[PDB]
């Protein structure tokens, strides 16, 4: 299965999703640099509209714990 | 890890399987329960940063707890750096030369390095370091897994 | 634990994982029964008191128990610091510093200095203290835990 | 979970509330002086009525022994 | 694999049957998947490319894998070829002959040849390109192998 | 439970209550006399009427294996 593949469910938590996402990441060999603009990127895009709209009100600067503790009701 | 033999100095010797297993099995049951710390202290005597990263690329599963480890073994990395500056002028022929961040994690630096360092005298415990990190990102894991 | 090297030494060596899962299937397997004290005792054999807090933090489950156990082990440690004073006067340099409650604990002691108080000559038993207290409050627990 | 979540049940023994206690207690990393707060405080106030009561009967200065056999018929 | 004796020398020792079935029971278990790759590292520590034809010997099943990993390894060993030529002239009595892609595959060299590089004096880690080889290949797979 | 609470049935064997009895004896901690105080009193005492009546019998002086045979049959 390819990365861009990787998606959010409608009733799928988020947490679970970014396993998905970073075990999916762990089989990609690219370039730090790239595999940075990856997590910023494609990461949000494929989340879901309820959480999607919850992460554009974190801002950017925003790092891991507080993005999964911020889509837990979600 | 590097242990100490009968002859009476400190040489390396490879972690054993069932031991390698057992890290295995602790991480499949008990997931981020706090006895995996006391665990993970008890079966990291001795061990290296060439170890420690061995032990955490072998885990399978958890990959966002992953993931938020290595994000915080870079910020303790990257602090031990801001920290501790580079030293005053040229290395000297005599001396070996002081770790960074990224030694102390054990990528920017070789095994024979990391036994140069703690086997040397005056010894410097670049396990320990790296283990106050592993324990206070464990304590960050602890804390967020709570439900 | 602190064992007998070949040479004909008294050394550390660290306790064995399969060692530490036999304390772990023991504990999930007879719980409180009285079993556990003889098995307790037979698996503590040259044990320091670091080794006996890893045992205790390596425990999940009954913790209300565990709390028990804490309390006792503070219990018993400000009885070991009231019936036995400090010393007169400054520490001698010739010498090595007197245990208080916690050094038995193990909690103000470091390793080398476990070692030293068991290992020098006469020897004190830090590990029999200790253990009695474990025992003691052991029999606390069973004595509760009886239905 | 949070340690203010803990609260025990209408038919719920007291010793598998205590138990639950020590355990979230166990993964609060607060001073000691305010995990003693904690202790004799919250412990009470999210026991149930019935024990609730028999324990106000042991008064102050109580010990886990003495506060666990006295809730056991409850 | 070729250890470190206690009299200080290096001499060769053969593996163990539970790490050879731990090597199997990994390959059971995990079959493509990436945990793979830190755990043959781990238990090619100090291994032999006889010793690493004998692993990758043993496998049963996943034998398109098995093929390509071949396959790999072969074009690995002509590019091992190509990069290096021989050198100039007749092999001196007073010394050994360099390896080609087929002694680091183990194939054309003995154990005792491969004993004879690894232990001289500089060393050449004909292991560790193999190894490269054996992970790239690994990569290839794992990319290919994921669904 | 306590060691007054043990007591044998009336279709359970000697036997298995015997071996109840040593059990919670064994999570007894009074001195010896004391110990041997509840053998020879408590066993018989809360023994049902058939074995009872059997193990008075007996008389005194008598042997844990000459009881436990005693009663067999019961």
């Amino acid at each position: 299965t390819s990365i861009l593949d990787i998606r959010q469910g409608p009733k799928e938590p988020f947490r679970d999703y970014v396993d998905r996402f970073y075990k999916t990441l762990r089989a990609e060999q690219a370039s730090q640099e790239v595999k940075n603009w990856m997590t910023e990127t494609l990461l949000v895009q494929n989340a879901n509209p309820d959480c999607k709209t919850i992460l554009k009100a974190l801002g950017p600067g925003a790092t891991l714990e507080e993005m999964m503790t911020a889509c837990q009701g979600v | 890890p590097i242990v100490q033999n009968l002859q009476g100095q400190m040489v390396h010797q490879a972690i054993s399987p069932r031991t390698l297993n057992a890290w295995v099995k602790v991480v499949e049951e008990k997931a981020f329960s706090p006895e995996v710390i006391p665990m993970f202290s008890a079966l990291s005597e001795g061990a290296t940063p060439q170890d420690l990263n061995t032990m955490l690329n072998t885990v399978g599963g958890h990959q966002a707890a992953m993931q938020m480890l290595k994000e915080t073994i870079n910020e303790e990395a990257a602090e031990w750096d801001r920290l501790h500056p580079v030293h005053a002028g040229p290395i000297a022929p005599g001396q070996m030369r002081e770790p960074r961040g990224s030694d102390i994690a054990g990528t920017t630096s070789t095994l024979q390095e990391q036994i140069g360092w703690m086997t040397h005298n005056p010894p410097i415990p670049v396990g320990e370091i790296y283990k106050r990190w592993i324990i206070l990102g464990l304590n960050k894991i602890v804390r967020m897994y709570s439900p």
